[PDB]
């Protein structure tokens, strides 16, 4: 399709639900073991999310009247403090994290020095984010994904606490009405109101997607998923994007 | 507690739920730097003019900060352009073009502050939160550099890979991030016109059209960045900017003192 | 020359040398900036609070610094003891704990250096020797975060992986080594009680209290980090420091115009 | 000649011309699948020059009036610039930019984590440029020489879009008068008045080099003239710098 | 003991003493080619600190009467410059300088691409330094003592222009009284008055590490002594920390 | 259009040609820092020397900054000569001296920077465009360090491997290139001899002198670093320095007040 050319074929990008992370050792100590495990498989970029402390800034925030362009920064910091717990755990295995530029530009390198490397998944677009809604819009999923199709990755996994997408949130209050989503398209999500537990700004980046095809939410807290989707099993939501194969 | 039923919200329910998502939109509204105005200047259509274009310039931004509060990004231009040229003929994605672009609009910013340090005013990194020149009499304005921030997280365009995000829009959002008064695009032309000045000989001058009569009359792409006007559709501080000739001797200096020279673009 | 002497014990001696330590010990005493007062406040206490608590001691900033200099240093609050808990779960050592924390502190920094921006104050780093704003009077006061820049260097508790030198300490430090004129607290509370008077229904306050009598009635551990007060008995320039509730309008005024609201603590 | 030590001996510099990037993909493809070819032959410290577009700034600062100090960092972005396209081209090989900085104090580490480095090869003299000159006297070939002899490089080798040395300009006025100099040194050349395809400054300092023996410019529109120079084949100019082989 | 985890359990962190440093060729040389040996068998962290500069620089700033957070950093800088000094000795062996910050965060990356990196074992107290005295207390010995337990690593060995702790200075006055401490605890250390080769500090942060057993001072003057001890033969004095094994 | 035919030759030719470079000399003269004055504290000369020397100079700092704009630039001393016979006696290039002498230039600063704060002075980088502390009256004066940037790039001197440009060669590339007005050494002897005035004991005192005549008389490494009188002769806006005692009580005060103090050196 004259599509721009892969930079990082061979990569695969994993990002991890700041939700994940709230759970603590109990989440976290099963899902590093698994990472630990994956390391010799695949050259990984494992993202963080923010999660629930991103929540209170929020509302700290909101409740000051700070403008949608200065709440972004504040959840990106949450990702990132995510990310430096994830890769003090893994730093016997020679995983550390690494900063936005040093993804941006020097990602080649460092995997080249070691099996895996931890980020933040939130997008550098802090006081530059859009408008029009008080909650920034460009959050880890969307991130994950920019940078993912950015680089030509051979993949992008989100790591949920639930199995998928569902028709409603399976733990809000229509929770017996929500069916399991096995595949869904982004087109078919994007004209669905309600919530997801994905970032509607994913939508719209997979819209112009130039290389990533499918991506799937998969349940991290059921060890072996993570691993399963890595080999294109599919353990959970399969979102497909759009691009077309060749 | 409205502020109690939107906490609640925010711990229990995705940032994507629609109840949120309202809940949120009614909180209140602090405007950041209110009474400054955001000013960008043009890299193709005046930094790269040189001393004709950039020097008139200089004794303008000098004799407003006197009674006026200036952010004044800077434009790419030509360099940008060959830049951009070079890595789409390598099939590079649009995140690596819009590094690229970012130490152009780096480098204008630099020459211009040069010009304007005798004066006291700085070149600071994006600036919003500059507040001590700001607020300074003998400073009152900064300059900064036009680029957005998104390097290799841009969101390309449906078609090329030229990043949609340039200098216009870097300045827009700085201008609508810290809820600004008033945000002027300094361009080598009067205004917008119903074609393209430089390639129709009969283009008839518009001072003041809304986004959606832009759209309508077919030009959504012409003297700003398309995706400009939908930033300015969904903004909340900053509902239509100006767009003035900068190669006019005093232009700017009558449109910070509220005259209506050029193009005034409104959201609705 | 005592001076003579002094250097020859530097370069011929142990720097553990009691000899050396007692020759430098009598060295001269310079004041950095000996006009600044040192202010904390609160995470916890008072920016987790949001408007209700924020907004008056933006107002009582704003006014305050036409007649003092201020270096207004922020605490972390709840997020830090959420991001705490997680690490700590997960057998963390306090020096990655304090990494941790140091983000939640300069959270509240920005917020609040948000609502100052307009004001002329900016968010400086540590900011000892952010000699500009602080020297101007159209300025005269910066807001930077609180957490020392011990990271993972610093020295655990005999107990837990809870990071012993925080928000408190980081305040208090900056003060002592500018040799500031006056460090202020400000908490959620009047002061220092016999107990704490959030799950005591009688505690009586304290107007004034030496830090012996502090560890003598058993509350070592009460309104500020129980490392502070040892940090206060070795201090040369700031020999007492006073705890005031910020959410009492008009509190940290009072305090600064020499009125003795609240707690004064003094090293002996 | 009680010399001071070699610090990276192993190495390999290759500068790059601005102008042989300006050509685009015509020059660079061919180029980058030349680079690819020499990774496990060589540890390569891969820097760029300026081209085209330090010309554009310069015009637009001379006009402005400005200093040869404000010219010189204007044009080594532009130099940054083309090594970032560069690497981008070599990031599936584990190749990276870096910066200064990490090229001045850091580059064993990163030579230790992958085959290839690509830096910008004008030198951090900016606003302490020296004065005289309206353009700034030290550019990329005078930067990538004395970074390889400050580090002892076992060679620097300079890639054209011309193939070497000529008695004048081969595409200039005088071209059907331009011979070509097969080899020469550095003193002969900074005896002689014209223009040249290196930096007038690269000729003083060989006159103090401490290890580098012979600079070789070579056509890089050529393929294979830099491999065959990197293996000391003579098939561009060879410049003798004058220090004397033990 | 429900400490907490070692984060990198098999690394071995080796103090140079700023006073071997100050000796120049004559100790830095053996020294060297002792840790070129080293880097096959064992993964190095290389610590350095400050010596006779930092002492200067403290008569300067104790006659300006600065207070003790402003000396320090000054003296900090020094350890640093001798990190760059002895770094560049094993440039060859893909040995680099990395700084507090990539130390902090980033050194299993690092360690994952080359065998070992050189840093300042200064710690970062800077202007929170404590007050007290009017020299800056926590100093090398410290730094490095801290920065080894918090990694959880296998060792702290400090190289000393002494065989290790004596009852008495053995340059000073009192030097025929002087006898050497094969073995001592950090307690007993810290109840004697008198100067001691190590940080008084270093002894207090022993107090409450949870890691790190023993750390053996060595005489860096005597080749093969860093080696030795590096294997855990008894070469130097060795101090017991009172973290009790398990 | 000279401008026109300036662009056809950069955009044509090598910039080694000789026509670009004549073409290139014909551009305008922009000063951009032009009422400045440099000022380089030696660091061996004084402030190695301690609080006899530097408190005066302090004071006089201090004072002259109500009628003088100035830029403090540092020298490195004793501790950087330390370093480079370290460094030498190991066999490392003049690249690697240069980094380890710059870190010494920069504790003199942050000495110097401290003993300022309090009025106000700030620490900058290098500092040239440091605009606003130099355009406030409050201010009107920085700190900087003074050694070049060139670092690993440092050229050799002919013989040797300590560097040749340092601090005399940085603070006067400073002037030069922001087109300052005035350029003073402040060092420990009256000004330029006829011999090292510490170590003959008739040298004769020379108010006044050329770089040819500096040359002819067999002292281009004098009291300045003698590559500076290199650069002082390509020079295209500092065409003369002055060298004066600091140990002298308002030395540099008259010589700010245009007083002959010490020894004038010039271009030609
Ligand atoms: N349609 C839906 N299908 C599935 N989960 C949903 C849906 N709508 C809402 N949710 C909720 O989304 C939750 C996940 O929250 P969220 O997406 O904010 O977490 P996260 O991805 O870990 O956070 P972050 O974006 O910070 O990384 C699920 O536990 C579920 O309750
Ligand atoms: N309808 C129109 N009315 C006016 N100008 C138009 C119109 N359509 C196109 N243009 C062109 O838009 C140009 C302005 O956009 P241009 O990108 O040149 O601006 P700029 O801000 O200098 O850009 P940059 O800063 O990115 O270099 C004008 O020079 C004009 O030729
Ligand atoms: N004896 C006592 N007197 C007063 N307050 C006490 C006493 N003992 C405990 N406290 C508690 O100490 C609290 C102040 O410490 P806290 O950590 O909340 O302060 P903070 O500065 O906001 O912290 P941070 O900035 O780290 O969030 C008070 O809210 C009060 O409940
Ligand atoms: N004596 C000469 N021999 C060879 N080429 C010459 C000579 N004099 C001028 N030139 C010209 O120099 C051109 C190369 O230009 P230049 O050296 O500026 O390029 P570059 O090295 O790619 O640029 P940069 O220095 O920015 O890296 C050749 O194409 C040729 O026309
Ligand atoms: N009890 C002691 N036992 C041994 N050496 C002692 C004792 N007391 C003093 N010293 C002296 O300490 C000297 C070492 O000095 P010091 O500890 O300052 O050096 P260093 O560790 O190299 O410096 P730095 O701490 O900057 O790294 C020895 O050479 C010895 O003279
Ligand atoms: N002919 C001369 N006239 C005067 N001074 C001379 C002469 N020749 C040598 N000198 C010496 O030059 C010295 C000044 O150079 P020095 O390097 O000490 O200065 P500095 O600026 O303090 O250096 P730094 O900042 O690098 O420490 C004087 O102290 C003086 O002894
Ligand atoms: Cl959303
Ligand atoms: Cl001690
Ligand atoms: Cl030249
Ligand atoms: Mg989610
Ligand atoms: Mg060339
Ligand atoms: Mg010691």
């Amino acid at each position: 399709g004259k599509r721009p050319i892969r930079l990082l074929p061979w990569l695969q990008v994993v990002k991890i639900g700041g939700r994940v992370m709230d759970r603590g050792a109990d989440a976290i100590l099963p899902l590093v073991e698994e990472l630990r495990k994956l390391l010799p498989e695949h050259r990984l970029l494992i993202l963080t999310g923010a999660g629930v402390r991103a929540r209170h800034v929020f509302s700290v925030g909101l409740d000051l009247g700070l403008p949608v362009g200065s709440l972004a920064p504040l959840a990106a910091s949450e990702a990132g403090q995510n990310g430096h717990i994830l890769a003090a755990m893994l730093a016997s295995e020679g995983v550390s994290y690494v900063e936005h530029p040093t993804v941006a530009d020097q990602l080649a390198i460092h995997l080249s020095a070691t099996r895996a490397v931890v980020g933040s998944a939130f997008p550098p677009y802090h006081h530059h984010e859009f408008p029009g809604s008080r909650i920034p819009p460009h959050r880890a999923d969307t991130g994950a994904f920019l940078l993912a199709d950015a680089f030509g990755a051979a993949g992008l996994t989100i790591v949920e606490n639930v199995d998928g997408i569902y028709t409603a949130d399976p733990n809000g209050p229509d929770r017996g009405q929500a069916r399991f989503l096995p595949e869904t398209s982004a087109t078919d999500l994007a004209k669905s109101e309600g919530p997801l537990p994905v970032d509607r700004a994913l939508l719209d980046v997979m819209a112009t997607a130039r290389h990533i095809e499918r991506v799937q939410v998969v349940n991290g807290l059921v060890p072996g998923r993570l691993t399963a989707a890595l080999r294109g099993e599919h353990v959970g939501t399969l979102i497909r994007t759009g691009v077309r194969p060749a | 507690n409205s502020t109690a039923e939107l906490e609640e919200l925010l711990m229990q329910r995705s940032l994507t739920d629609p109840q949120l998502q309202a809940a949120a939109a009614a909180a209140a509204d602090f405007r950041i730097l209110p009474d400054a105005t955001v000013i960008k200047i043009g890299g193709q259509s005046v930094i790269d003019r040189g001393r004709a274009a950039v020097y008139p310039l200089v004794d303008e931004i000098v004799a407003a900060r006197k009674n006026h509060k200036l952010l004044i990004g800077t434009g790419a231009g030509t360099r940008a352009r060959h830049l951009y040229s070079i890595a789409a003929g390598l099939g590079l994605p649009a995140g690596v073009l819009a590094q690229l672009g970012s130490s152009v609009a780096d480098q204008n910013a630099a020459m211009l502050g040069q010009l304007l340090a005798k004066h006291g005013i700085p070149v600071v990194g994006g600036a919003g939160l500059s507040a001590v020149p700001l607020s300074l009499a003998e400073v009152n304005a900064v300059v900064f550099s036009g680029m957005p921030p998104y390097k290799l997280w841009m969101r390309p365009a449906a078609e090329g890979v030229i990043p949609p995000y340039r200098t216009d829009a870097g300045c827009f959002l700085l201008a609508e991030q810290f809820g600004c008064k008033q945000m002027i695009f300094v361009k080598d032309e009067d205004g917008l016109y119903t074609a393209n000045p430089k390639t129709s000989k009969d283009a008839t001058f518009i001072p003041r059209i809304s986004v959606d009569e832009m759209k309508a009359k077919g030009l959504h792409d012409s003297i700003l960045e398309f995706p400009v006007l939908d930033l300015l559709q969904s903004a909340q501080h900053v509902r239509e900017v100006q767009v003035v000739n900068g190669l006019v001797p005093g232009n700017l200096t009558r449109a910070l003192a509220g005259e209506h020279v050029g193009t005034i673009i409104t959201a609705s």
